[PDB]
RNA sequence: GCCGUUUAGGCCACGGAAGUUUGAGGCAAUAACAGGUCUGUCAUGCCCUUAGAUGUUCUGGGCCGCACGCGCGCUACACUGAUGUAUUCAACGAGUAUAUAGCCUUGGCCGACAGGCCCGGGUAAUCUUGGGAAAUUUCAUCGUGAUGGGGAUAGAUCAUUGCAAUUGUUGGUCUUCAACGAGGAAUGCCUAGUAAGCGCGAGUCAUCAGCUCGCGUUGACUACGUCCCUGCCCUUUGUACACACCG
């Protein structure tokens, strides 16, 4: 019995619905799917078969140690999502509010390149090759 | 760079077992060879 | 009639009675040729007119299980729901499974429709008969189709959206897809009469 | 002497039955007749041992090798080699009239038991994508 | 012995055996792999390696001479590829390869002449000896 | 049935399924299914799917397992 | 003194290789040689589907060429000369013979 | 209040409506085993079917 | 056996593997169409051009471009399900000296996947491969929630093919999580191993299969009829039509 129990929780500034199981509950944040939610609750060490609303605070500590931190749980550099960057050149596993900026820094990049990836973004069509006579 | 050995064609060209011919130049020839239209 | 052989092996076909002797003749199961261990049987149905007539019941209400596509052919798990769904009839029960099937068989038959025939050189809708077979075929019709249609999403179990929906018939009230179904038929064809 | 080989066929699954004067051995490539797995589909190949009997073959035992066809067909083809093994050994080792009684069981049950399905897969031809259906048609 | 006893609930004894049978090594990236490129996500249980032993402990006992190449197929199925059309897809070949390394340390399995991978003279003992241990 | 959204709201574990109700939602036909209760009771599964597993445990019904996870329940005797 | 000679036969008709492959068999028979044949081979079937229009117009239809290949083995415990003296009557027309010395 | 009455297809007669949907039988009265009066049936029906009849006086013509 | 000029033939029934010509295909008349094909053919009349070329050859770009309308399709909108275990059943075809292993590629080892390195087998009922196919079948997890249904879109990186990957060749890994709640008026194909579901092989092919041609696997509902709509054949009839009622 969750005597405590919490129906929200608010994790990275994201809302996370506590009704949920912790897998897919950490799963709304905005990096992290659910591949990389499974691999975080394993090496926290978490039991799988919990509403994340009956989940103890001090869990949670350590589920964003370990995103924030991956690289130092022996997370394998494959994984991650920000793979040799071009600003930095590190390894980082992005989250949820990041995701929103760096992508407009990739595509602010492509922009000011010139590029026609970026031209292409820029006039809002198709950018991979797709055909675009009648679709989309 | 492959093309029919009868006509040199570029196109509809049968490589299978090797006798690279034109889908059409073959039908002209085709019993010849010995390809009998069972069906 | 004599054979004490049973469907999955536990369910006897002595002591079935089907009242109607309107379809008593298309009913393939009072007689000890119809008895079956299994609802599957990859027998040569339809290759004549009303030889669908021979093939055992409960394997016609099985072979209706498949429709919409994606369960088209998939006849061992068709079967499987059967299995699970005389499970709960006799749970919920505790009478002969295949009395009930049978009972709702006959309870949820139109007897009567309306087909456009013209009479003098004008063609309209008219009421007419229904023959035995095509009533057996429709009475199957509307069972699965109503279970079908309620165990779509729905968390309720295919099994028991089927169980739930002969249970009712065979009882005959007014609340099974087929029930209403039937009535409405009824209603429209004893109107154009 | 008691040793006759007799084959049953559904689809592509063919499935033979060597059988030797035993006590009540049948197993399929080894393992065990109770435990082949559609196990909805047991009881069809439990089908001519129900109908004859357990004690039809106290004097026989069964090995039924089977190669080809699908899940479902295997089992309808180890119903005939079961059901055709039972009375081919009946014929040349029981008796002859001790066989027609064998025989009325399962013909009154199922008549293929003994008899093949001539049905087969039909060719595709041209113009669609099956035997009989066509590519759709448009017009405007 | 293996062939009387349900393929299935064998296999649980025998991934209950592997267990419990002293132990062996076991990867540093066991808890993280999918099996397979088309799998979604890494298997569910967390003593499947063991179960994945099993489950292979019996196919050299059923058979003989399985490459990895081959052990790929076995465990490989369906791909759903999302727009196109689904294909069948081969498993990974690091799981298989290193679950037949355990057991040849281990004495159920040894590599084989005229290639592949056979069961040993007395691996083939306890295979039929948990087998009578089931019911 | 927000009956896998209320499987930690206290009722539950206290007693809710714990012969608090399910006395009953058997009993409408005297040994109704592991589902029929799952929807004749409004609350759904998963909650009950653990329960189906608590009540057994705890010998007041007994249950089967197969293939599309159906699962069966009775009440007595 | 007595070796594996095997003689393979191929062709593109049925009549006309049994013919031959009877005659060699019977060849020999009058020989009392050990001869073990004929092993007969699955029939390989050379398939050519081709369009039929040389302009990609009207119904598609398609015309199904294909050629049956035959495959014919004999087996005779005799000499490299033993085989050659038998294997001189007349080779009727097209029909492939291939006698290579087995192991 | 019109009584459910049996009858029985003696003979079948042709397959009327538009679309030949409609195989007009004649029905043999179990009460009666003597009035003879055309009905129209819809589905397969031979003779020795039983037809459900809501209404009796409502008779099919010939060629109806 | 009943029906019938009791002829030709029809319906049925025991038997039988089989009783729609047993099943499905191949071939297939006369007369035509101003049907398509001069862009398959050093098949081809006439015309155009023929060295500053409409000839050939090379570099690069385009055929793929995107407000929009249309056609064949793939994937879905979930629990008769998704995922993750375990379990395991086909058939048709295919392998050009392919160069110093090389097209199909077994087995060993490295590698999380991708893919490598190694010893090799086969010009093949011999090796690949008896092609260990999928749906399926089990056992759990999910629980009516655009959810873990669905997988468009896009960001980062890695590997393979090739002389070259950019307007992402493709295959991986993480992340992003769109429309879609069974589709209006309309409209296609289909009658038993058939429809529908599932996957495999071959063509193209250095690489690319949502295509086409074949293959097998599970496997029905319905009908055993009619001329109502759309058309076809024969006869009778009317015509002021003959490029023929689109007259
Ligand atoms: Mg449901
Ligand atoms: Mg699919
Ligand atoms: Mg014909
Ligand atoms: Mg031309
Ligand atoms: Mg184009
Ligand atoms: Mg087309
Ligand atoms: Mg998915
Ligand atoms: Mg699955
Ligand atoms: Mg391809
Ligand atoms: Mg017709
Ligand atoms: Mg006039
Ligand atoms: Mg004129
Ligand atoms: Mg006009
Ligand atoms: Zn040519």
């Amino acid at each position: 019995a969750g005597e405590e129990f919490q129906h929200i929780l608010r994790v990275l500034n994201t809302n996370v619905d506590g009704k949920q199981k912790i897998m897919f509950a950490l799963t709304s944040i905005k990096g992290v799917g659910r591949r990389f939610s499974n691999i975080v609750c394993k090496k926290a060490d978490i039991d799988m078969n919990k509403r994340a609303g009956e989940l103890s605070a001090e869990e949670m500590d350590r589920l964003m140690a370990v995103v924030h931190n991956p690289r130092q749980f022996k997370v394998p550099d494959w994984f991650l999502n920000r793979k040799k960057d071009y600003k930095d050149g590190r390894f980082s596993q992005v989250v949820s509010n990041a995701v929103d900026m760096k992508l407009r820094d990739d595509l602010e990049r492509l922009k000011k390149i010139r590029n026609h990836r970026g031209l292409r973004h820029y006039w809002g069509v198709r950018v991979r090759g797709q055909h675009t006579k009648t679709t989309g | 760079s492959r093309v029919c050995r009868v006509c040199g064609n570029s196109h509809g060209l049968i490589r299978k077992y090797g006798l690279m011919c034109c889908r059409q130049c073959f039908r002209s020839n085709a019993k010849d060879i010995g390809f009998i239209k069972y069906r | 009639p004599g054979g004490d052989v049973k469907l999955f092996n536990r369910w006897t076909f002595e002591d079935v009675q089907v009242s109607d002797i309107s379809l008593n003749d298309y009913l393939a199961v009072t007689s000890m040729k119809h008895y079956t261990f299994l609802p599957h049987s990859a027998g040569r149905y339809s290759a004549k007119r009303f030889r669908k007539a021979q093939c055992p019941i409960i394997e016609r209400l099985t072979n209706s299980l498949m429709m919409h596509g994606r369960n088209n052919g998939k006849k061992i798990m068709a079967v499987r729901i059967i299995k699970h769904t005389m499970e709960i009839i006799h749970l919920l029960t505790d009478a002969n499974p295949i009395q009930i099937i049978v009972d709702a068989i006959i309870n949820s038959g139109p007897r009567e429709d309306a087909t456009r025939i013209g009479s003098a050189g004008v063609v309209r809708r008219q009421a007419v008969d229904i023959s035995p077979l095509r009533r057996v075929n429709q009475a199957i019709y509307l069972l699965t189709t109503g279970a079908r249609e309620s165990a779509f999403r729905n968390v309720k179990t295919i099994a028991e959206c089927l169980a739930d929906e002969l249970i009712n018939a065979a009882k005959g009230s007014s609340n099974s897809y087929a029930i209403k179904k039937k009535d409405e038929i009824e209603r429209v064809a004893k109107a154009n009469r | 002497p008691g040793t006759v080989q007799c084959f049953g066929r559904k689809k592509t699954a063919v499935a033979v039955a060597y059988c030797k004067p035993g006590r009540g051995l049948i197993k399929v490539n080894g393992a065990p007749i109770e435990l082949i797995r559609p196990e909805m589909l047991r009881l069809k190949a439990f089908e001519p041992i129900l109908l004859a009997g357990r004690s039809r073959f106290k004097d026989i035992d069964m090995r039924i090798r089977v190669r080809g066809g699908g899940k479902t067909s295997q089992i309808y083809s180890i119903r005939q080699a079961i059901a055709k093994s039972l009375v081919a050994y009946y014929q040349k080792y029981v008796d002859e009239a001790a066989k027609k009684e064998v025989k009325e069981i399962f013909a009154r049950y199922d008549r293929t038991l003994l008899v093949a399905d001539p049905r087969r897969c039909e060719p595709k031809k041209f113009g669609g994508r099956g035997a009989r259906a066509r590519f759709q048609k448009s017009y405007r | 012995t293996v062939k009387d006893v349900n393929p299935h609930e064998f296999v649980k004894a025998y991934s209950a055996h592997l267990k419990r049978s002293g132990k062996m090594e076991l990867p540093e990236w066991v808890d993280i792999v999918k099996t397979a490129r088309f799998k979604e996500l890494p298997p569910s249980d967390a003593d499947w390696y063991y179960i994945r032993a099993a489950s292979m402990a019996r196919k050299i006992y059923l058979r003989q001479g399985i490459g990895i190449g081959g052990f790929q197929k076995i465990y490989g199925g369906r791909q759903r590829n999302g727009s196109r059309p689904p294909h069948f897809c081969k498993s990974s070949g690091a799981v298989s390869r290193n679950i037949l390394q355990e057991l040849q340390k281990m004495g159920i399995i040894d590599v084989d002449p005229k290639g592949g991978r056979l069961i040993t003279s007395q691996g083939r003992r306890d295979l039929d000896q948990v087998a009578g241990t089931v019911p | 049935g927000k009956q896998k959204e209320k499987v930690n709201n206290a009722v539950l574990f206290d007693q809710a399924t714990y012969d608090k109700l399910l006395t009953e939602v058997p009993k409408y036909k005297q040994i109704t299914p592991s589902v029929l209760s799952e929807r004749l009771r409004i609350n759904g599964s998963l909650a009950r799917r653990a329960i189906k597993d608590l009540m057994e445990r705890g010998l007041i019904r007994m249950v089967s397992i197969h293939s599309s996870q159906q699962i069966f329940t009775r009440a007595t005797n | 003194v007595q070796h594996r000679i095997r003689i393979t036969l191929s062709s593109k008709s049925v009549k006309n290789l049994e013919k031959v492959c009877s005659d060699l068999v019977k060849g020999a028979k009058e020989k009392q040689l050990k001869v073990k044949g004929p092993v007969r081979m699955p029939t390989k079937v050379l398939n050519i589907t081709t369009r039929k229009s040389p302009c990609g117009e009207g119904t598609n239809t398609w015309d199904r060429f294909e050629m049956r290949v035959h495959k014919r083995v004999i087996d005779l415990v005799s000499s490299p000369d033993v085989v050659k003296q038998i294997t001189s009557i007349t080779i009727e027309p097209g029909v492939e013979v291939e006698v290579t010395i087995s192991d | 209040d019109t009584q459910v009455k049996l009858a029985v297809v003696v003979k079948v007669m042709g397959r009327t409506g538009s679309r030949g949907q409609v195989t007009q039988v004649r029905v043999k009265f179990l009460d009666d085993q003597n009035r003879l009066i055309m009905r129209n049936v819809k589905g397969p029906v031979r003779e020795g079917d039983i037809l459900t009849l809501l209404e009796s006086e409502r008779e099919a013509r010939r060629l109806r």
